[PDB]
């Protein structure tokens, strides 16, 4: 019986909550489980540290940044260790091989691991700094835990945002892929990279609250291995944090998309949902649309406008009042009519669909941000996700 | 912090793409297309619709479906063509799809740039793009598929 | 060569702006032709906040986890100062733990032109001494300075020197240019909290010169260097006056002058973790064969100190336990008072002439300390300062 | 942090202690004692004065000086005995001094406690005490020096 428990900043905001969590950790041990614990920095510390970083050095070097964020994490880990020790558990902190943790687990110790470059396979390519989520699932993978519990003030994954959709329901369960897609086009309960790690190693994840004893939502099993007759629609996600930029009149020949996205990458614009449809046979030209965070919208336009005046395309458009709504579900892979019903739902609340993008288990559209509530509500009840 | 994985490259040549040209950008128009396809019980996968033009108020809608259904799909839509709406319906059963699969790619725009640059350098032309945080997909000629995969494998040091 | 180790306190590193300023100061020191080792305290008041979190999550925090917690706090500063220094063109190398950092690894890095940032170094002691508690940033800075035979160890903060008295209380108080190790320890033992005592003791043990200076100005500050023994008798002087009103005075009346009785008092106090100081006991009476034992402790600890000793009054055989929390401490320090008669006389006369009553007296070879009413402290400090013509 | 170091044990037997008994606790009285010694050019080291008693408002002042100046000091003070209404001036040229030398000992009351406990366990009586953050000094019979020093070395693991 091996449980990995990760606790986010919200779960560790104060001494009182650190002690509460510690008893929660000890209870899990008492219930007959070996326990490995991973802690984020105490609520908001990370954001404060990133802001110090940027102020002391624009473009902070990766080495010192990791050093910085690891220090933040170590604070929580030392405190949680102290709290566990006070409730009679024997604590062991790690700064760090799976074997060494296993040794310590076998002596009955609750292991607190701050962080380790975590790769699933020798070939995969890894980018950025490993965070708490991914060290937690990596540990869960390496030690072959039965579940990797992700604790926060979020108590599950819902079929929509409950404040907007009153019939929203906490999901019992969903597959890695379905969770990957929801998190791709909406708020991130967990880091995407970490869920993908989970998927690769088949580590079940449990999203649950450190404030209640609700058992939360299970993320387990691949979508491939769910039989077609079981496959269902999982949920609806919305987002109003993005701008959309469209480059009009790019000539359809090799290398032109590269000009657009190299210019954006060099300015560090976090682009997404790139979309390009077929060029017109007449003109030999097409358009490319993408979304970026609204804060990046200005610089994206300044960059692409320079290139427009160099003559690479006809125009560049900027739109910062756009929203996106999505439907995700393994159930839509093999069943015709889901797309039709999606479009029908928004038609019936007189919502115009501006742009459409897709994965095999997801439909996403862009609309006016003011139409989001209506759209989400219409889709949710059209597909009967909890009423 | 802003972490991502590039896990692999996937190809496919199982699909056709159908493009409905010049549909009116108003509520209910996409519904007509996909309801028709639904009633014929044609299962589709990719849907692509960019923003309508200021001049005409129309866009195009492209979708992919199993290559055997493509012709029937094109004919079903042609039946409703100009019949109070669109300008043309196209059909293409030689379309290939190549994808970079991974997670967290939004916070590394260099990946998207490098994807495009890889296909440029082996002189492959990109006809459609559809991307997300977890997948960068493009549609090209099925003949270019092998070169594309190879170029992407080399660019991102995945190797297959 | 020219090897300078620099320690920067929390006040020096309280913000991003200050860290960049410090970074430029670190780089300027490099540019002036020195090898540079840097030691950072946690930013601002981090250490106090962390210590508060620690006590709230575990009433008796384990030493191991505490070291981890405090080291994390310091690592934050280290990372930031490393980033700031790299933006200014220097090449930073970061080290940790006592030997990781061997002096050899640091010397190697310094030889490659790197500015070295270090944390957690209590020495490579393979010096028969007993160590207590966790070594702080001051101690690792002087330990590194000892190990690498640095030319100076600079301690930076918002304090720009060691003064002859508190300039707020005595107008004519002035910055000292230099003083000996022993003079510094004596000052710091009775009021001056500008340096950790253990770190200064280390400094004199390995003869490492220290410079107390400000990170907010270019003032060179005060040098702490040389043994007091090596000062020529003719040029040995009185160095400063120090005051303190943070303490309470507890007195145990009527202890039997036989072995083990002092132990009964101080064991009881030690088990309650009451931080006692200035223990004072004079000769017993011979009629009654009893004496009194007085000590000081922080005012916050006084009530507890009294509760403990009162219980032992009833059980044991003491006559009484007194409590006093309006007491003040004034002191005079100086190598010049060794081997020079009349210093004690002038000290007492000074206080007499401003009508200040001397309630308790204690001394070292080069220090006179007296307890008085706290309300008399300012007058005492001025009078002593004036009498001995300190700082002009 | 609360860091401290214990660096060693010192012994000495080069001094005498003189005690002025029953000096009145008012401004100017200590001055008379130390000006007299000063005028005779006697150089002193230790001075200990504990708080005065409520019953008669007097206290004692003990000081140490080189053994060769002791009697002369104790004779300079006798001409002040009646003026100051003192009870007596004691003399003792057989006093030894043992110290534990260190730094930062305030934050470790256990050290002081253990200092006293070590001397108890070797049956040495502590006659006077004067401590600080950097030195714990006691005055004892000179014949107890060796045993005290030895007991301290063991207890604190110096030597
Ligand atoms: N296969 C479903 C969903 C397609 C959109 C997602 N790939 C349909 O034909 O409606
Ligand atoms: N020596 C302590 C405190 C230094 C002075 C205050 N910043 C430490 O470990 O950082
Ligand atoms: N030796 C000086 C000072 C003594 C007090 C400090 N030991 C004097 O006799 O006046
Ligand atoms: C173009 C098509 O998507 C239209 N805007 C609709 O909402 O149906
Ligand atoms: C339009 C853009 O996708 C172009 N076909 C390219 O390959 O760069
Ligand atoms: C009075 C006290 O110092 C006692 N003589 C002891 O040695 O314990
Ligand atoms: C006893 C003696 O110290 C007296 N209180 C004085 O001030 O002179």
């Amino acid at each position: 019986a091996l449980v990995v428990q990760k606790y986010g900043g919200s779960s560790l905001e104060s001494a009182e909550r650190i002690r509460n969590v510690a008893e929660r950790i000890v209870a899990t041990k008492k219930a007959g489980n070996d326990v490995v614990v991973v802690c984020s920095a105490m609520g908001d510390t990370t954001d404060e540290l990133l802001e110090l970083a940027a102020a002391v050095n624009p473009v902070p070097p990766a080495r010192e940044m990791d050093m910085l964020l690891t220090a933040g994490e170590r604070i929580s880990n030392a405190l949680v260790a102290m709290a566990i020790e006070s409730l009679g558990a024997e604590a062991q902190s790690f700064t760090v091989t799976p074997g060494r943790v296993r040794e310590a687990l076998d002596e009955g110790k609750i292991c607190i691991v701050a962080g380790f470059v975590n790769k699933e396979t020798r070939d995969v390519t890894t980018l950025g700094r490993g965070g708490s989520d991914t060290t937690a699932v990596a540990l869960a993978a390496a030690l072959n835990a039965d579940v990797c519990e992700i604790y926060s003030d979020v108590d599950g994954v819902y079929t929509a945002d409950p404040r907007i959709v009153p019939n929203a329901q906490k999901l019992e369960k969903l597959s890695f892929e379905e969770m990957l897609e929801l998190a791709a086009v909406g708020s991130k309960i967990l880091v995407l990279r970490s869920v993908e790690y989970a998927r690769a190693f088949n580590v079940p994840l449990r999203v649950r609250s450190s404030y209640s004893n609700d058992p939360g939502t299970l993320i387990a099993g691949s979508m491939e291995d769910i039989p077609v007759e079981e496959a269902v629609l999982t949920g609806v996600a919305t987002d109003k944090s993005e701008a959309k930029v469209t480059v009009l009149g790019i000539s359809d020949k090799p290398g032109e998309a590269a000009k657009v996205f190299r210019a954006l990458a060099d300015a560090e614009i976090n682009i997404d949902m790139v979309l390009q449809n077929v060029s017109s046979v007449e003109d030999g030209t097409t358009d490319i649309t993408f979304t970026c965070p609204r804060s990046d919208g200005r610089r994206a336009m300044e960059i692409l406008k320079k290139l427009q005046v160099q003559g690479n395309w006809t125009n560049v458009l900027y739109d910062d009042q756009v929203g996106k709504v999505s439907l995700v579900g393994a159930g839509m892979k093999s069943h015709p009519g889901v797309t039709a019903e999606f479009m029908e739902a928004l038609r019936d609340v007189n919502v115009n669909i501006e742009l459409i993008s897709t994965s095999e288990i997801r439909i996403s559209v862009l609309i006016r941000e003011d139409d989001l509530d209506a759209a989400a509500r219409a889709l949710h009840e059209q597909f009967q996700l909890g009423g | 912090m802003e972490e991502a994985v590039l896990t692999g490259v996937a190809t496919d040549k199982s699909e056709a793409k159908v493009t409905v040209l010049g549909i009116s950008d108003k509520p209910g128009e996409a519904a007509k297309v996909f309801r028709a396809l639904a009633d014929a019980e044609i299962n589709i996968d990719m849907v692509l619709q960019n923003v309508s033009s200021v001049e005409d108020g129309t866009t195009d809608i492209t979708f992919t479906c199993p290559r055997s259904d493509g012709r029937r799909a094109m004919e079903i839509l042609k039946k409703l063509q100009v019949q109070g709406n669109w300008t043309n319906v196209l059909y293409d059963d030689q379309v290939g799809k190549v994808s970079l699969v991974g997670a967290g790619m939004k916070s590394h725009p260099g990946v998207t740039a490098e994807f495009m640059e890889a296909l440029r350098d082996v002189n492959v032309n990109i006809e459609l793009i559809s991307t997300s945080e977890i997948r960068i997909s493009v549609l090209i000629r099925e003949d270019d598929l092998d070169a594309a995969a190879r170029a992407l494998h080399e660019q991102f040091q995945l190797g297959g």
